RNA sequence: AAUGGGUCAGCGACUUAUAUUCAGUGGCAAGCUUAACCGUAUAGGGUAGGCGUAGCGAAAGCGAGUCUUAAUAGGGCGUU
RNA sequence: AACCCACUCCCGUUGAAAAGGUAGGGGAUGACUUGUGGAUCGGAGUGAAAGGCUAAUCAAGCUCGGAGAUAGCUGGUUCUC
RNA sequence: UUAAAAACACAGCACUCUGCAAACACGAAAGUGGACGUAUAGGGUGUGACGCCUGCCCGGUGCCGGAAGGUUAAUUGAUGG
RNA sequence: UCGCUGUGAAGAUGCAGUGUAUCCGCGGCUAGACGGAAAGACCCCGUGAACCUUUACUGUAGCUUUGCACUGGACUUUGA
RNA sequence: CAUGCUUGAGGUUCUAACUCUGGUCCGUAAUCCGGAUCGAGGACAGUGUAUGGUGGGCAGUUUGACUGGGGCGGUCUCCUCCUAAAGAGUAACGGAGGAGUACGAAGGUGCGCUCAGACCGGUCGGAAAUCGGUCGCAGAGUAUAAAGGCAAAAGCGCGCUUGACUGCGAGACAGACACGUCGAGCAGGUACGAAAGUAGGUCUUAGUGAUCCGGUGGUUCUGUAUGGAAGGGCCAUCGCU
């Protein structure tokens, strides 16, 4: 055989749903790229990571054109 | 490979900041203008031996 | 210290650090035990005729801790900027 | 007898009012291609792990 | 159909010394306690010493604060 | 033949015997066999060499000390709710 | 004390060391053996009566010889800081 | 202190079903009681042990080189 | 250049040190041992101490683990996909591939622009070079495997430039520990732009090694009587297939 070899995990996905609360810093998604789009009140870190940058409520939105999936913060 | 360099500061502080460099391809020596943290300014610093 | 065989805290972290071999005949004093000396007066021999400080001690420094009994003169000894001053508050003075 | 402490354990960890101090590991060499990020929050001191204070007061005869 | 034991009676395996940490139960209490030693010798003396009442820093040092830093900015540890 | 040895078979194997016995077998004036006294020994002796022998013990005797060596391994661990 | 043989020894052969206070061996050393011997002698090694013979290779590793050059220890201490 | 066929730590005198069989010796034979003997010698394991080997590592007795000491005089060649 | 003062190296010789397991005298009645005297060697040999070489003659030891028994073979750290059962994680000597780097511009900023390919026309080149036109929309490209991304292009070109900055850092993700990952914002100085602004390396995920010890550049620390120094501490950094 020449074939045993892998790499560990990375722990990737999202790790805030749409409706929790969130605070300033707070990580939403980690990501290969951008499957997600930084939406109102996101950021995007250096390794394309989502992280809140004001206090609210996560939410999930579509829209635009592109088909484009956004993550942005709202009142709460 | 690339070889390590040193760069240091135009002021009379000993401080100095590293790097390296592929001197095969590039003879110049490095002459980048970077920040000084003793004397708080932006000055001059130049390539030297990393021994 | 053993962890199997895996390499052990006690060598896994760097070592810093030297030990002070001139706060070895230094001592602390609150201002809450400046009233146990024998009559007015805190000096090296007065804080050893009591046990406030061991025998061996030749540096003492006040620190504000507490209120300070009655009105007595320090000699020799220094305090801090706050000791200092709450002993004046009782009358007591400082001198040397 | 007396129980004797670890000499390289008391040289490496410091005894405090908040808990065993330690400086942080990977900064002894091989420093150019670290990060300045990484290497400006490896320079302070720390309190010992809250599972590692068994292990090294057992080794300081502090329990 | 893996081990050990033919049976009876007697013997046969978590102890001791010194250093400590936690819990229960007591003596004193911002103080507690002595060691060698002396001694009428379980009393009494002996408080050298140990722990506590203040921490921060590698240290000088400063101290209800201290360290990092150009910084009374932030932050670490500490304080009713 | 005596004497020294030990090639074959069988018996014996809790033996008459912790290495024998009965039948046959080899050398038998020689590098022979044997009595008495003496010398060499434990990482040492001796060996026509089999790692053989050194008091029924030998890839390092026996005895007493370090010593209750060490055993991450087997075994055992005693009255009641 | 499960192997007596094709194994060991042997007479014969060869190589090599040793000039005597010999090489070599046992001894912290004195000393002793070799040997009251003296190269036709003594030690080590391999082969193994007798007959016919014992062919090529000095690149590797050993041993023998050479002294020019290159490196090279304690020791010494110019110079510099 | 029976046989068989199944089940079952997987090859049963002892379990299930069933079939046979009055109680107890003596002389013989060895098919089973995984029969007795010897904490398997084969295989693996243990950060086990011995003894042997070598251009494994680190040393060492012995042998050998040179400086100093015991150790001096004279002459001569060469060097600073 | 003879000279005078010294020392290094060699050769020759002498005797007086040392050596004799050579003779004859005595102790003595004695192939030991001493002393005396002849003879030979002779500053050599030899012994002590310091040192280079040789040295299984002798010794104390080491000589990994996984493993459809052990050996032989292969593997041992990191990255991408599948297995993996639509949150994270998930084993096999299961199925496939990559790394142990590169870049002073291949980084920052401002401004500007869209690829591969097909067809038609055109001097030799002809299926394929450079040019013109139409269609096409990403089938191109990304320093490097694979996956996930890419119009504010993250792809391409030019001008200026060093933010590949110093002290930090609210708050998180991961996680036995040691390590790891993202980061708004504050203060100092900067670079591009007229300005809002962007910039704490590169589209992202590999390109790596704890402690000890030793070396170098700084330093409001310490420095064994005192003043210094040596040494130590703190910050930066170098040396392990
Ligand atoms: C192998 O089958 C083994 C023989 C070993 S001889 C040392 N079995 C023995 O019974
Ligand atoms: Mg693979
Ligand atoms: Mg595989
Ligand atoms: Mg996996
Ligand atoms: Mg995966
Ligand atoms: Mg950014
Ligand atoms: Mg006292
Ligand atoms: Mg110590
Ligand atoms: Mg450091
Ligand atoms: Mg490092
Ligand atoms: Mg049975
Ligand atoms: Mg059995
Ligand atoms: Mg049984
Ligand atoms: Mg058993
Ligand atoms: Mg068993
Ligand atoms: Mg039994
Ligand atoms: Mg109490
Ligand atoms: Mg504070
Ligand atoms: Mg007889
Ligand atoms: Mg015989
Ligand atoms: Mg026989
Ligand atoms: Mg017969
Ligand atoms: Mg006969
Ligand atoms: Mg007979
Ligand atoms: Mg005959
Ligand atoms: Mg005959
Ligand atoms: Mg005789
Ligand atoms: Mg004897
Ligand atoms: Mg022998
Ligand atoms: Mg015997
Ligand atoms: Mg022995
Ligand atoms: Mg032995
Ligand atoms: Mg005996
Ligand atoms: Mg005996
Ligand atoms: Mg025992
Ligand atoms: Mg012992
Ligand atoms: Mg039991
Ligand atoms: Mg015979
Ligand atoms: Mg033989
Ligand atoms: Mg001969
Ligand atoms: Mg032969
Ligand atoms: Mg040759
Ligand atoms: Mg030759
Ligand atoms: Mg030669
Ligand atoms: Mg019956
Ligand atoms: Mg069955
Ligand atoms: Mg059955
Ligand atoms: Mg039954
Ligand atoms: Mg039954
Ligand atoms: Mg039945
Ligand atoms: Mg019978
Ligand atoms: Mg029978
Ligand atoms: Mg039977
Ligand atoms: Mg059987
Ligand atoms: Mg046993
Ligand atoms: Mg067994
Ligand atoms: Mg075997
Ligand atoms: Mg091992
Ligand atoms: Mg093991
Ligand atoms: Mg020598
Ligand atoms: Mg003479
Ligand atoms: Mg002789
Ligand atoms: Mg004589
Ligand atoms: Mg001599
Ligand atoms: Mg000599
Ligand atoms: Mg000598
Ligand atoms: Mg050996
Ligand atoms: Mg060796
Ligand atoms: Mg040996
Ligand atoms: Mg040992
Ligand atoms: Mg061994
Ligand atoms: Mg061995
Ligand atoms: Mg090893
Ligand atoms: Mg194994
Ligand atoms: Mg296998
Ligand atoms: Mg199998
Ligand atoms: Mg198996
Ligand atoms: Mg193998
Ligand atoms: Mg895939
Ligand atoms: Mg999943
Ligand atoms: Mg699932
Ligand atoms: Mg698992
Ligand atoms: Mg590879
Ligand atoms: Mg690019
Ligand atoms: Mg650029
Ligand atoms: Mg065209
Ligand atoms: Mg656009
Ligand atoms: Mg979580
Ligand atoms: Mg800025
Ligand atoms: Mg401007
Ligand atoms: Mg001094
Ligand atoms: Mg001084
Ligand atoms: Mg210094």
């Amino acid at each position: 055989t020449r074939n045993g070899r892998d790499s560990e995990s990375k722990r990737l996905g999202v790790k805030l749903f749409g409706g929790q609360a969130v605070k300033a810093g707070n990580i939403l998604v980690r990501q290969r790229g951008t499957k997600f789009h930084a939406g109102y009140g996101v950021g995007l870190g250096k390794d394309h990571t989502l992280f809140a940058k004001v206090d609210g409520v996560v939410k999930f939105e579509t829209k635009g054109a592109f088909g484009r999936k956004y993550v942005s913060i709202v009142a709460a | 490979m690339r070889e390590l360099i040193r760069l240091v500061s135009s002021a009379g502080t000993g401080h100095f900041y590293t790097t390296d460099k592929n001197k095969r391809t590039k003879p110049e020596k490095i002459e980048i203008k970077k920040y000084d943290p003793v004397v708080r300014q932006h000055v001059i610093y130049k390539e030297a031996k990393i021994k | 210290g053993f962890e199997g065989g895996q390499q052990p805290l006690h060598r896994r972290l760097p070592k810093f650090g030297f030990v002070s071999l001139k706060a070895m005949d230094r001592a602390e004093v609150r201002t809450s035990e400046l009233a146990k000396v024998e009559g007015d007066v805190v000096s090296l021999q007065t804080l050893k005729d009591a046990n406030l400080i061991n025998q061996h001690v030749q540096r003492v420094k006040v620190m504000l801790s507490g209120e300070v009994g009655r009105a007595v003169t320090l000699k020799g000894i220094a305090a801090t900027k706050g000791a200092r001053a709450a002993i004046e508050a009782a009358g007591g003075k400082f001198e040397d | 007898p007396k129980m004797k402490t670890k000499s390289g354990a008391a040289k490496r960890f410091k005894k405090t009012a908040g808990g065993l101090k330690h400086k942080h590991a990977f900064k002894s060499h091989i420093l150019t291609k670290m990060t300045t990020k990484r290497k400006r929050q490896l320079r302070g001191t720390s309190m010992l792990n809250k599972s590692d204070v068994a292990r090294v007061e057992r080794s300081l005869r502090l329990r």
